[PDB]
């Protein structure tokens, strides 16, 4: 359960480390 | 600088019941239409085209059809520090902000490309903020393939 | 079937943060008339396959 | 621009059983013949020789031999924004896209080159696409050793 | 070589106690004046303005009102060896350091501002040091987006 | 207490020592009529969040 | 023996995805009258010794 | 058995790796 | 209370491990 | 002596491996 | 006491050669007038701070 | 002793290693 | 004994391979009348000290 | 273009038993003389000279001596496309292959410098093969610091 | 081309017990003089001054005053292949290696700047060898904030 809940608890403050960083560069442009 | 003519081929009016508020261009190969200019584009095989884009530029971008590429202007993308035109008069761009004499511009002239000689058109005219005897424009022009539009301090939507 | 649920309800999350990071993040190179900058053609997948 | 004579020396035509569907170029040292445009090329010692390539470009390329190395054309890789001619008449270039008028190409004129002003060849016409008053080319240019062939919405082949 | 005349439009006088000391300029878009000059601008509209910067380039930049976008000068950040001008002469550029004539500047001309040709400002005269019969200048100039004064040796500040 | 006190005025100074190399990095660049190089965007958070 | 025919009907389909991929990397190249890009002779064997 | 389908198992697969690549590249060009 | 005067302790001096960089490139130019 | 011709016998190896690789490069210029 | 007079005999050996070689490395940039490459302000503890 | 005369035994010969290579190059320049 | 001379026979060997690598890599720096790029003068021992 | 004259302070006849098979130039600073052409040059203080260099550029170059560096030529590293000449006629440089008259070159005059306007060497006949109306050379030019040696499909040494 | 008389000012003679053997040049704003040449140079404010810099380059490079900076030439740091021009004479730049005629350079005229077109110092004479008919230099120039010293097989220094 604790993989489960690892792996796409994982994926998803992955997803959120993309569109931080994305949000950081194209709205400075 | 008779070539100011040649904009009544890739211009339309567009109408929101009946009155005309602004204009979709039609810059190389796509309709450029400014996104807060509403209604209908005055034109029937241009009318039916699912072309909703982005709104951090303020713009709503097309693909034009394939019988009308012919009616297109000149896109460029270099610009010096010059004397270009538009419909309304003459402009110059000093330091990267178009500016036009006061009261040129009316609120509904919206779509307005400028011409830099060769009728090569390089920016749409969208906004504008009185400085006084001078009034700089919000533009939205292109560097190299990259659409960045300009806004001075408290402009207001024509 | 709750935790049936909150995946489906937090594997449709992060599928939706990589759709709207790949929609602004190559948003001005379709309305502009110009290219797409090929090393982004490798690692976003571009709708120009090449065209447009 | 009476130097568009010289194009019959780097010439030739290809028939599949009597007519002329296209011609084989001489460019530089390479036999270059569009893919499609099928026959026998009426010369003999350019028949026999083993030259065929790739067709995601729609090419046919070859070696030319030693005592033709002489009857070549000249070519180049630079283009800028001006008035190029090839044999039926003149055309423009324009944001990557060369144009013709409407009606001057005919299908069966492919492997025509064009040339720039000095008699140096730019590229190969093998397309066409009416937009209307005029009509584009499809069109396969060079920019530096590498091949690249164009291709506007809804072709067909001469 | 007449367009020296602009400066008064962007120019003003700022006084300690009802003397004269120095000069707050209007370059593009920035209020600039020198940080060791005191006292009240002459303006209301531009006293009111929280503008204290950095005094490692010696300089106290502000942000100008709207009403007054259209009252500013041009800038420029390219300079050759040639032949630039100011209020109290014609100056020139050799190797980095603008030089005048001995005398020309007095204990109290600072935010005097450097135009080349085309009433560009170029820097900001805010120093100088006699050499013998010509004498260099302290100078505020900015190569691209980053100011850099620079200062001979053994200056004084006017 | 006085370590409850001995951390605030700790926690201050790498905090103060922020601050300033935050401001003498980039204080050029607001005194200029110029851009901010998007790269200390990224790294510095700069208050021009694109304005001036 | 079909284990000794399994490795043969897969060090070919090995074999055959380089050939495909050493053509199609530098079809281009022997195209136009052009050169070669000698990082890719050191990487690919390609067939311009220095010759076409 | 597993050494002698795991070095060309492996191999094989590091085939199709430079052909996903290369045809994800020279496509776009 | 090592551990707590260890982060702190230790942030302190990546504090001026900056600082002391930044002096040395922007006093320069 | 597989130390001394394991240094010497991989010094030589590396001695070809300079070059194969430079008859690759400046016989392609 | 020789072990006490081998480390100052040894350790200004190091010392030394580090004052020749920050000598040899930057004695042109001080003859013409010219400036300091400032990635070797950096490095090097260079006499000009900014001047000269 | 060891870690005495090992220390600046060990600053010294990287003291040379600059020195022959800063000749290296601000000779040949 | 026939090991002691499998040695010079194959120390000899990599010492030629050196020179040989030496040779070719910047033979045609000494033909034209130009200079040696300092780099090659860094990893490559060459004759032109700076003479040549 | 009078100025073909001065290779003759440039040029040594090399002679095998007393015929004349090449010439070794003297461009720059250094003796270049091609590596097929045998015999002693005709030259004293030239010949006790140790310069035995590479054969895959097929040269073989020298150290001219101290009393004899003001009889040298001037070399040079840029050509366009243009017309260029030598000692038997007139040459033109395009895409990178010199081309010549067929029967201006005899086997026996290799060695011979290519001039460019000002008298300034580019490069060394050496080779040569029979296009038919014209014929191509095969030569050693230099780009920057390094000799590159060109040499077309089934050439002989001259 | 008259502007050769400025170097008086920008020169001073040097001698050791009574006579002249060089010349402490002012170039820019710092005294160059080549480390060889020995004595007193013939300036008091100038004598008073540790300036005993490196010999590899053999110079000997100072720091002039404050009230001497206006005394000074102007430095350069480009040069074409051209003509060129010092006190004995006039000078070209061929191949990185100034050349004169032979015997217009004395065993003591070292120092001897050379100027461009415009004034503009170059380099600084200090060597010479015979080749012949003409004499090539021993020189000191600058590329870009890096001096470099140039010296021909077999010098000696004036």
């Amino acid at each position: 359960v604790q993989r489960v809940a690892g792996g796409l608890g994982g994926l998803t403050l992955a997803a959120v480390a993309v569109l931080i960083l994305v949000t950081c560069v194209t709205m400075r442009r | 600088r008779m070539c100011m003519k040649i904009e009544n081929d890739c211009i339309f009016e567009v109408k929101l019941d009946g009155k005309v508020t602004g204009y979709a261009c039609l810059v190389g190969d796509k309709v450029m239409k400014p996104a807060h200019v509403k209604g209908v584009i005055d034109n029937p095989d241009l009318a039916k085209l699912t072309y909703k884009k982005s709104s951090k530029y303020d713009l709503e971008c097309a693909q034009i059809p394939v019988h009308m590429k012919s009616d297109a202007s000149k896109y460029t993308h270099e610009k010096p520090e010059g004397h270009y035109n538009w419909h309304h008069g003459a402009v110059q761009y000093s330091g990267g902000r178009f500016t036009i004499p006061t009261g040129a511009g009316k609120p509904g002239d919206s779509g307005r490309p400028i011409f830099d000689n060769k009728g090569r058109v390089v920016a749409i005219v969208l906004g504008g903020a009185n400085e006084g005897a001078r009034t700089a424009l919000s533009v939205v022009t292109w560097t190299k393939d990259m659409v960045t539009r300009y806004t001075p301090e408290g402009t207001e939507e024509w | 079937s709750a935790a049936g649920l909150a995946v489906v309800l937090s594997l449709l999350a992060s599928c939706y943060m990589f759709a709207t990071a790949r929609r602004k993040c190559l948003t001005p190179y379709a309305l502009t008339p110009g290219a797409v900058v090929p090393v982004t053609l490798g690692v976003l997948c571009c709708a120009p396959r090449a065209h447009a």
